[PDB]
């Protein structure tokens, strides 16, 4: 019950395809510059 | 001017290069498809056969304990089912993909077709000896893929496998 | 049932996953203002 | 700890090579017309 | 000019004797149009993850936590009975091990960005990579293990499949496929 999750296998996709996203954005996160900006938005992109 | 037909003419692209050429490619299939190609299938098909004329004779004279015995043609269904023939065919189909590998290399020119560099007990000693016994090869497949085909058909028809039809020749 | 349940899974968390990621990628830069 | 360089093609180049292999092997080029 | 794993063929360009395990073997030509980095990256990887897996079918069978589900002799049906949460919890700690392991440095492009020469995770507690003769050697037998685990691990799942029989257990009283 806790996400409607009455089948173990509900949360291979649950789980899989949030990570696998991920995995696609941190090539994003790691090619941004990372250092701090005092700003009230980073432009830096 | 073709050795084997002194009427025809040599097709245009067998001349000599490849061993085993008597000039014989009367319906002109050499023009029309790569003759590297070609001798690739020639021997192929005949290193199956040259295999499969030797089993048909030993299957008949003896056969493996834990198989039932039946005569070699059958066993083509006993196998299907048995499932000894999807090994056969997984692994011979395993060694193909490298075989496609090979040939697109044929085709780059980089491979002798046919050539699979297998001499293990390393028998060809010099550059003649391979010609001696590449020919010997190519003659013994063109044999061998008549004869297999012999045998099959004969048992279709006879109903006798080979070596016990030579024993009673039992005539249609 | 559960096969059309689990394709449900899969897709709505395919596209919050999508909306959730696309947001995180410094969406305020996208504008053109930005220098 | 070798680290080759590999000036080369892309990840979605070899991708497409790898689905070539399925769709456009080199099996029938062997036999061409002439 | 020619592999020396496959001699009919032409030696894959782009593999030279510098990256190890190399006799030649990429008749598909995989290493023309991907990074050997990654490549071998992912040799080792499934390799290291199937060295662990293999020896796991093993010693699941003969020894088992006391904890209850944990009793399942067969593997794979082994992963059914376990709690999912704790299979879960098992996945991200391999999960924050990942992020942590490459620096949060994940993929194709950026994972080789700094130095990082392929499976150099930094596990060397006890230095053995010293010497370098040594280190050539050794890194022939990882990958030695890891393309014999690879094989292995594939074939104990599918025969487990067909025989509901852990590795060890299904050679004793081996039975033909047709009894299963
Ligand atoms: C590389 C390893 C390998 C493995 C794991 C297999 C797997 C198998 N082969 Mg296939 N096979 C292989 C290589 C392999 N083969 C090779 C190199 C060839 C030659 C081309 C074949 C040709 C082949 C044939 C003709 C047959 C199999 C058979 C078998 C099966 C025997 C099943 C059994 O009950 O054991 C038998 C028990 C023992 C051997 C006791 C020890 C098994 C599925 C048999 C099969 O398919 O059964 C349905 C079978 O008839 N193999
Ligand atoms: C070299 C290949 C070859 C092969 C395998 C055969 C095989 C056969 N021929 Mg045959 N034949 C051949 C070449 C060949 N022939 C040639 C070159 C000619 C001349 C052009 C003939 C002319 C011929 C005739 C005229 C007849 C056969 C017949 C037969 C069949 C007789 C069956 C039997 O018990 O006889 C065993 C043979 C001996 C013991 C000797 C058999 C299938 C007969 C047939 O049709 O079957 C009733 C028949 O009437 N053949
Ligand atoms: C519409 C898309 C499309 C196109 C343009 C081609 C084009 C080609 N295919 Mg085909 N193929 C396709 C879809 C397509 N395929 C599909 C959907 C399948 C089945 C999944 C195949 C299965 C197939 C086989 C089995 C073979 C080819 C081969 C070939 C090549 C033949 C020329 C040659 O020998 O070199 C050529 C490039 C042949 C080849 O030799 O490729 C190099 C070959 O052996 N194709
Ligand atoms: C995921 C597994 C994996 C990966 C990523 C690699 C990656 C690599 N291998 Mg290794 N290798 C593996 C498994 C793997 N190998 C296994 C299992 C064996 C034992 C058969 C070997 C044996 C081997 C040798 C002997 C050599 C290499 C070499 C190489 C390098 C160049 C070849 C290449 O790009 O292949 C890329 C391979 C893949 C992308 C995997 C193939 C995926 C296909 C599509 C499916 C596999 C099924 C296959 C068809 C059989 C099933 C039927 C590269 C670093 C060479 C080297 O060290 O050069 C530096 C070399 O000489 N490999
Ligand atoms: C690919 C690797 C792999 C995977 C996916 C699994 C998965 C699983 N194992 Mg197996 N296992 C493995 C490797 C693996 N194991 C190895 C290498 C060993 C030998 C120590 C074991 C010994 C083992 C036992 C004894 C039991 C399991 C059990 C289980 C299940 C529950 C998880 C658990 O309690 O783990 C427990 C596993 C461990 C505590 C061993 C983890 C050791 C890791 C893999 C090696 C790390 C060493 C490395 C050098 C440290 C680096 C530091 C940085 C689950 C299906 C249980 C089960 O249900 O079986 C029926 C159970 O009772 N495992
Ligand atoms: C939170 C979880 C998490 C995260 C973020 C990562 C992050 C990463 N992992 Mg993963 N990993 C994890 C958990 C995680 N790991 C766990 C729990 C395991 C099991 C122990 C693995 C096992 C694993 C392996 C084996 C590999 C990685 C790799 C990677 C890196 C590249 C990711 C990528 O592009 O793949 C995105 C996802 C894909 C590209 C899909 C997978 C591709 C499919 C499965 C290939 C199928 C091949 C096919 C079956 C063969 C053809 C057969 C033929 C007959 C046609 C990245 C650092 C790879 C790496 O470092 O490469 C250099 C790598 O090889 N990881
Ligand atoms: C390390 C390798 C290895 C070994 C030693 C075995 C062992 C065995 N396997 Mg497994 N197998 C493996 C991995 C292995 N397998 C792999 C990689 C796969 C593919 C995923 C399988 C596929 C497979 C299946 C599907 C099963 C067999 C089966 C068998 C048995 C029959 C083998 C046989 O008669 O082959 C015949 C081969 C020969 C007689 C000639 C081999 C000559 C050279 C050395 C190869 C045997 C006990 C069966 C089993 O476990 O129970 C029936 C079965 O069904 N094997
Ligand atoms: C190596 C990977 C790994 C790490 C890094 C890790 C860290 C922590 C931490 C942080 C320090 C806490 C606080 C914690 C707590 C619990 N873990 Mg544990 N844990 C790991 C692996 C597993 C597995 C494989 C299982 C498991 C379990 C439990 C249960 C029992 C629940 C219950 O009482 O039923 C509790 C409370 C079992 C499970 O969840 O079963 C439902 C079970 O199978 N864990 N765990
Ligand atoms: C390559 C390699 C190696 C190797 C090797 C190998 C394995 C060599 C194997 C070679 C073989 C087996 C050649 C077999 C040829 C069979 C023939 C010509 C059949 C002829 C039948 C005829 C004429 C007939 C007939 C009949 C018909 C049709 C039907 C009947 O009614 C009548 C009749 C009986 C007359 C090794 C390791 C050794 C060493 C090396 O380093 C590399
Ligand atoms: C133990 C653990 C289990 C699990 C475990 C899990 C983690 C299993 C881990 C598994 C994976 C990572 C194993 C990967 C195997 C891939 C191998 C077989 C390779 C084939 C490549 C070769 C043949 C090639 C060749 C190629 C060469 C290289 C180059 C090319 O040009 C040519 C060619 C294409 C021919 C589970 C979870 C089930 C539960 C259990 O209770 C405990
Ligand atoms: C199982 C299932 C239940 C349990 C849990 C689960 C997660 C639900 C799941 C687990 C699943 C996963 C782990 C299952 C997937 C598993 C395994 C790891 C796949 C192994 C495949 C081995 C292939 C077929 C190799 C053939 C080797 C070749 C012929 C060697 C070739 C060689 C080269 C080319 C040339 C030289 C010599 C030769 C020998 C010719």
């Amino acid at each position: 019950e806790a996400l409607g999750v009455d089948d173990g296998r509900l949360l291979v996709p649950l789980v899989l395809i949030p990570v696998f996203v991920a995995l696609l954005y941190g090539n994003f996160a790691s090619t941004q510059d990372n250092e701090d900006f005092f700003d009230t938005y980073d432009q830096r992109r | 001017f073709s050795a084997a037909v002194p009427f025809l003419k040599r097709p245009t692209n067998l001349d000599g290069q490849y061993i085993g050429d008597v000039g014989f490619d009367p319906l002109g299939f050499s023009d029309v498809f790569d003759l590297r190609v070609l001798r690739e299938a020639e021997l192929k098909h005949g290193r199956f056969a040259m295999l499969a004329t030797l089993g048909f004779i030993v299957q008949e004279l003896y056969t493996f304990p834990f198989f039932p015995k039946m005569a070699p043609v059958d066993a083509h269904d006993y196998f299907v089912k048995q499932g000894g023939g999807s090994q056969i065919i997984f692994w011979i189909s395993f060694v193909e993909l490298f075989g496609v590998v090979a040939l697109f290399e044929t085709l780059q020119g980089k491979r002798e077709p046919g050539d699979f560099a297998f001499d293990p007990l390393g028998l060809a000693k010099d550059e003649a000896t391979l010609e001696r016994y590449r020919l010997a090869e190519v003659k013994h497949a063109r044999l061998a893929m008549i004869a297999i085909g012999g045998f099959i058909h004969q048992y279709w028809v006879t109903k006798q496998t080979v070596l016990e039809q030579l024993g009673n020749f039992k005539s249609l | 049932m559960f096969t059309l349940k689990i394709v449900v899974y899969t897709t709505v968390t395919l596209f919050v996953s999508l909306f959730t990621f696309g947001f995180l990628s410094n969406d305020a830069s996208r504008n053109p203002n930005r220098k | 700890k070798a680290a080759p360089e590999y000036n080369g093609p892309s990840f979605r180049e070899g991708l497409e090579y790898v689905f070539s292999f399925v769709w456009k092997p080199p099996i029938l080029i062997a036999w061409k017309p002439r | 000019d020619r592999s020396y794993s496959m001699p009919f063929l032409e030696r894959p360009p782009a593999l030279d004797g510098s990256l190890a395990g190399d006799v030649g073997f990429d008749p598909l030509g995989f290493s023309n149009y991907f990074d050997l980095k990654w490549l071998r990256e992912a040799e080792l990887k499934h390799g290291r993850v199937c060295m662990l897996g293999c020896t796991g079918f093993i010693t699941q069978e003969k020894i088992q936590l006391p904890l209850p589900g944990f009793d399942n002799k067969v593997a794979t049906e082994a992963f059914f009975s376990v709690p999912a949460g704790g299979l879960w919890q098992i996945f991200f700690t391999l999960g924050a091990i990942e992020i942590l392991s490459n620096g949060g440095k994940l993929a194709p492009g950026d994972m080789f960005a700094d130095g990082r020469a392929p499976g150099d995770l930094g596990f060397d507690p006890l230095n053995l990579s010293g010497d370098d003769a040594a280190l050539r050697r050794f890194i022939l037998a990882e990958l030695k293990h890891c393309r014999l685990a690879m094989i292995g691990l594939g074939g104990m799942l599918h025969q487990m499949l067909i025989t509901k029989q852990g590795p060890l257990d299904q050679l004793a009283n081996f039975q033909p496929i047709q009894y299963y």
